[PDB]
Formats: structure tokens, C-alpha cells, sequence
């Protein structure tokens, strides 16, 4: 029943749930981005 | 673009680690 | 962490720190998923090549933490462990393979602005995220060079590297429980873990959900940001049944 975890879990305080970004998290999310 | 690791779940020789200069 | 920048306050609230009471130092990183498991490599807590089999009274658990040294008032929470689970088929004779090993906490840890669970992930999760060139992020209190130690939490982004290459960079037997991460030599850019990162997470944030979620652990190395080698990462999807009967059946 644990599964993948906390009902929350994943939601940063300070970030995610302010709808603040951190300083490079734009780089990880680009980079998820195929190329041609 | 290319799995890097493979999807699915582990189901159940060579060179030690310690062996390897530097291995941390 | 090598190459990495100080982590922002609350960047890492899953970030665990292992911390040996006697000596006082810095074990290794870990993580938390629940208010009451911590994960971590197996090889945090048994190596016998290096003399290392600790128990549950050997360890401090500090969370929510970011200076590696000073107490962090009403900030921080420390947990002592009532229950360690190595994975039984881990390899330490060889290879790290099946490199992960769950903890249970004593007390349930509150949860804070500081202190928040890392999500596992589902299939649809890992199979759109495990992907060669994406990138993940690595935390921890490790070493900054292969040859000092950081004041406050360091962070890198790595991205993760095909399979052929990992395996032609290491002369170790690589197995589907790992993979590895990092900038090749002509890429230009640099970053790894390195000591005393062991056990922390390999964290991507799901562009489906805003969710982050916890794909790797700090497995090993061959030195630390060395050109043409890459570190490699405890496959968490495939050990996550492991994962769910331990905490399942013994929570
Ligand atoms: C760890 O320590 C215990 C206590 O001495 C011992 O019985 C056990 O065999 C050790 N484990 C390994 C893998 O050496
Ligand atoms: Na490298």
C-alpha cells in the first residue's frame, strides 16, 4: 500500500507550492526536451 | 533520447570494486 | 559534489544526512520517502572490504539539515534508527549490485518547509524520464574534490549517459540495477559525486505532475569528475518492489 509514496510527497514547501522555481531546475526541464 | 536504464523490475562474476584505484 | 553549487535553502528537503556518533563524522547521504523510512545505499552501512558493518546505535539520522556542521535550531530533526534492511541479494563481494538498503525511523519525523518526502516512481514516470541526455540532480555533503569539505549542502545536475558507454568507460561488470550519469570530455562541462555523497538521491522533476522524484542512488566511482568516467547510480524503479515489500510488510 505504499506504492510510490506519500499522497504530498515530490512538492517542495519553499518551491513548488509557493510557485517559485529554483536557481537551475530550468536545466533539468530543458534537457527533457528531445533534440531533431 | 535512448533508454538509459532499462524498465522493468529485478526479478531473482568480475572485478571487484575495491580493487579499482581511486574507487569511491 | 564535485563542480556543484551551493543548494538553495529548502532545495533538497528529502536530503538525509548519515552521521556516525563516535567518530564524529559524516557517513553518507540518504534520503526520505516517508515520515518514517530513510533510503540509502547498502554500502553506506556494510562494506566488510573497508571494515564496514554498522548497526542501528551506531548512526544519527539528521533531516532537514544544510550546514554540514553547525546545529541547526528548530530547523533540523535527528531520528535514531530502529530497524536496518539490506537488500539480501546486494553484492558487496563484487560489483555494489542491488546497491540500496532501507531505514526505519524510531519516531515518525514531522514534516516542514525543511523536511518533505521524495516521491518513487511509477512506470510511466521512469520510462519518460530514464532517458540518455536527461538530467538529473545530485545532492549531498561529500567531498568538493577527489583529493575538503563543504560548508553547506552542495548540488549538481548530471545527465544520465547510454548504457554502451557507461559500460565501455568502467572495467566493473554493469548491471540493469545501475546506471551512470555525467558530462562526457567533449562536452565541456564537469560535475560527480564523490566521497561521502554515497547514498543520496538522484532526484528528476516530473514535467508532467511539478512532482520530484527519486530514480537513483549514489552508488560509486572510479575518483570523483574524472574525464571519461561517469558515476554510477542504484537503479531505484527496478528495486522498487524490494522497496514497497520492506516497507509494507515491516512498517
Ligand atoms: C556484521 O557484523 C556481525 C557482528 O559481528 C557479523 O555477525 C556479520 O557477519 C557481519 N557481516 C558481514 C557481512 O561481515
Ligand atoms: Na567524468
Amino acid at each position: 500500500t505504499f506504492g510510490s509514496g506519500e499522497a504530498d510527497c515530490g512538492l517542495r514547501p519553499l518551491f513548488e507550492k509557493k510557485s517559485l522555481e529554483d536557481k537551475t531546475e530550468r536545466e533539468l526541464l530543458e534537457s527533457y526536451i528531445d533534440g531533431r | 533520447g535512448e533508454p538509459g536504464a532499462p524498465i522493468d523490475y529485478d526479478e531473482y562474476g568480475g572485478t571487484p570494486l575495491h580493487e579499482i584505484p581511486g574507487i569511491r | 559534489i564535485v563542480e556543484g553549487s551551493d543548494a538553495e535553502i529548502g532545495m533538497s528537503p528529502w536530503q538525509v544526512m548519515l552521521f556516525r556518533k563516535s567518530p564524529q563524522e559524516l557517513l553518507c547521504g540518504a534520503s526520505l520517502i516517508s515520515d518514517r523510512w530513510v533510503l540509502t545505499a547498502a554500502h553506506c552501512l556494510l562494506y566488510p572490504p573497508w571494515d564496514k558493518n554498522f548497526t542501528e546505535n551506531d548512526l544519527l539520522v539528521r533531516i532537514g539539515k544544510h550546514s554540514r556542521t553547525r546545529y541547526e535550531r528548530n530547523i533540523e530533526k535527528i531520528s535514531m534508527l530502529e530497524k536496518i534492511y539490506i537488500h539480501p541479494r546486494y553484492n558487496w563481494r563484487e560489483n555494489l549490485d542491488r546497491d540500496i538498503a532501507l531505514m526505519k525511523l524510531k519516531k515518525p519525523v514531522a514534516f516542514s518547509d525543511y523536511i518533505h518526502p521524495v516521491c518513487l516512481p511509477d512506470r510511466e514516470t521512469a520510462a519518460s524520464l530514464l532517458q540518455a541526455g536527461y538530467k538529473g540532480r545530485v545532492t549531498g555533503w561529500g567531498n568538493l574534490k577527489e583529493t575538503g569539505q563543504p560548508s553547506v549542502l552542495q548540488v549538481v545536475n548530471l545527465p544520465i549517459v547510454e548504457r554502451p558507454v557507461c559500460k565501455d568507460s568502467t572495467r566493473i561488470r554493469i548491471t540493469d540495477n545501475m546506471f551512470c550519469a555525467g558530462y562526457k570530455p567533449d562536452e565541456g562541462k564537469r560535475g560527480d559525486a564523490c566521497e561521502g555523497d554515497s547514498g543520496g538521491p538522484f532526484v528528476m522533476k516530473s514535467p508532467f505532475n511539478n512532482r520530484w522524484y527519486q530514480m537513483g542512488i549514489v552508488s560509486w566511482g572510479e575518483g570523483c569528475d574524472r574525464d571519461g568516467k561517469y558515476g554510477f547510480y542504484t537503479h531505484v524503479f527496478r528495486l522498487k518492489k524490494w522497496i514497497q515489500k520492506v516497507i509494507d510488510q515491516f512498517g
